[PDB]
């Protein structure tokens, strides 16, 4: 609980001038690791480690980047993995752990499910070493199923998740309360209630348009 | 050394004024009160401040782009130049606002937005125009670099009309007038190429002398050439961080092209992936349920023989360009095909075409007056 007991101090250094004092970097550096090992996150200390190891390339420290672009990537379709990029160097992107982790990025971005657990090597203690970490980027693989599904085969959504036995695949069914149709599928959503159209339906702007023309 | 002659002396008249802004604003009222009476424009003190937004992110941007090691230039301004003028009590009146879009244009090249958030909030002064087109201006890019296509291209629509009501006049978008033309211009034409099967919003935007030739640009670029990826990418680069300045060309000294490494390679990542996003939506959507002539017809049309067809196609419904569904004993595929809207643009024109009429009755009530 070492996350909410920084919140309040960091807070106030990173709206402060300590956000380009690169002094700073010893309360960060240790934040940024409480995030991924607590499972907790804030972009703006990261983004701030980032922005001071932009500044100056040789305070760049690999774990903690790798800390940093783990928990960007448990965080999509945001742009925080956009911003992380943006601010690692060219020299910085093909450093060990940073080149694996960035290649594992871009499947997930691009939704290439299958080829990210293929792709994962699992000598890397420090891809077991973030807590949630496994479970997340699976919870972000059902989150855009829900988006851009109405429904799903039982082998399929098994295979996406990293190619998932009968009883593991019990907890992803009951997570957003899915559940078994007529041979075989799983039911994601209802086809309506997907697609969502807002398309063609104005000229119904009256009121204000008379409003403007009343004189 | 005429170079530098007049960079330093931007610098240390700025670094001399910076105190004199921070003295003034907060706590000496009758100085205040003093500087309100005596000229016929408070237009003098006002300019002065945004004036240095450009100017000295220019001198600054030559000092950073010059030394790359022992960083002097970007914490020296991060810490003191920046945030001592803006984060303490505003001036009153609109020179508030212009020290948070001064800050907000030198928090702009830096790759660090997060805090677009509370400067909208501490925008508590009413949006001006003049205020409102610069804020659009960094909010649209702000929308630009969240991935909200959608949103962004609607807010670059506005800002370059050019039926903002704007007037100017005196010089308050001075020696960058077409600046606001072309990276307006610019930056619309990257979030056109992301999803366009939607906008009909694009007549109103950019105007069919630069419509035609980047409507060409997204088809040659998305469907059948990656020639279009360089000259867009060229055009683009200049116009998305905004570097004032581009120090003198020279092989002698190195010290220029180095930051221009980052900088640039920085914005390859966006537009890499998002433009291969474009060509998947390109092949229009022929028949909105896909029985399995249709299916196999666009299975045939993404990719050939054999290995892996299907997974790829799986891969790109992800993301956020398609809505669908896969059926087990149909073995049926079907897809959503939404459209956008006719004329919208009609409704916003009864406003605009009436003040071709306003402005045209007044100026000449205005020469009315002169000539009686």
């Amino acid at each position: 609980a070492m996350f909410e007991q920084m919140r309040a101090n960091v807070g106030k250094l990173l709206k402060g001038i300590d956000r380009y004092n690169p002094e700073n970097l010893a309360t960060l550096e240790r934040y940024v690791e409480t995030q991924a090992k607590e499972n907790a996150y804030d972009l703006e200390a990261n983004l701030a480690v980032l922005k001071l190891y932009q500044f100056n390339p040789a305070f760049f420290q690999t774990t903690v980047t790798a800390q940093i672009l783990l928990k960007a990537l448990t965080n999509l379709p945001h742009t925080d993995f956009t911003l992380c990029k943006c601010m690692i160097d060219q020299a910085h992107q093909e450093e060990r752990p940073i080149r694996q982790i960035l290649y594992l990025g871009d499947l997930l971005e691009t939704c290439h499910f299958q080829a990210f657990w293929q792709a994962l090597d699992e000598n890397m203690d420090l891809l077991e070493g973030i807590t949630g970490f496994e479970d997340s980027v699976r919870k972000f693989i059902c989150h855009v199923v829900g988006i851009t599904y109405q429904h799903i085969d039982r082998w399929l959504l098994a295979e996406m998740l990293g190619d998932l036995t009968d009883s593991q695949l019990k907890m992803w069914m009951s997570k957003y309360g899915w559940s078994a149709d007529e041979s075989g599928q799983i039911f994601i959503c209802s086809q309506e209630e997907s697609i969502k159209p807002k398309n063609i339906v104005e000229k119904i702007d009256f009121d204000s348009v008379s409003s403007i023309m009343a004189s | 050394q005429w170079l530098w002659d007049i960079i330093d002396e931007f610098i240390y008249q700025f670094q001399s004024f910076s105190q004199y802004r921070c003295k003034t604003a907060k706590k000496s009222e009758e100085e205040i009160d003093f500087l309100r009476s005596n000229p016929k424009i408070w237009n003098v003190h006002s300019v002065l401040n945004v004036l240095h937004s450009l100017v000295d992110k220019s001198n600054i941007n030559r000092q950073l782009e010059v030394y790359t090691s022992g960083g002097d230039p970007e914490s020296v301004a991060g810490e003191y130049g920046r945030h001592s003028l803006y984060k303490m009590l505003g001036y009153f009146s609109l020179v508030g606002l212009l020290r948070l879009h001064s800050l907000l244009g030198d928090y702009y090249q830096a790759i660090k937005v997060l805090e677009n958030i509370e400067l909208n909030k501490k925008s508590m002064y009413s949006r001006v125009p003049e205020c409102q087109v610069t804020t659009y201006y960094y909010v649209g890019f702000a929308y630009l670099m969240m991935r909200r296509y959608q949103d962004a291209i609607r807010v670059f629509a506005n800002i370059l009309l050019y039926i903002q009501r704007t007037k100017s006049m005196f010089q308050r978008t001075t020696y960058k007038y077409e600046m606001i033309n072309k990276q307006n211009e610019q930056m619309h034409a990257l979030l056109a190429i992301a999803l366009t099967m939607y906008p009909m919003r694009i007549d109103e935007s950019i105007h069919l002398q630069l419509r035609e030739k980047y409507g060409d640009k997204m088809l040659r670029m998305q469907k059948g050439d990656p020639q279009v990826y360089e000259e867009l990418f060229s055009y683009s680069c200049p116009k998305f961080l905004s570097p004032v300045v581009p120090n003198y060309d020279s092989v002698h000294p190195n010290y220029h092209k180095e930051p221009f490494l980052q900088q640039l390679k920085v914005f390859s990542d966006e537009v890499q992936q998002q433009a291969q996003l474009s060509t998947i939506r390109s092949f229009l959507k022929l028949y909105t349920t896909m029985p399995v002539a249709k299916l196999a017809g666009f299975l045939d049309l993404t990719e050939q023989e054999f290995r892996i067809q299907l997974l790829v196609f799986k891969h790109k419904m992800k993301n956020l360009v398609w809505t669908s569904g896969i059926s087990a004993l149909d073995g049926e595929f079907q897809s959503a095909s939404e459209v956008d809207f006719y004329i919208d643009k009609d409704m916003i024109h009864i406003a605009d075409t009436k003040v071709a009429r306003r402005y045209g009755d007044f100026f000449i009530r205005q020469i009315h007056k002169f000539e009686e």
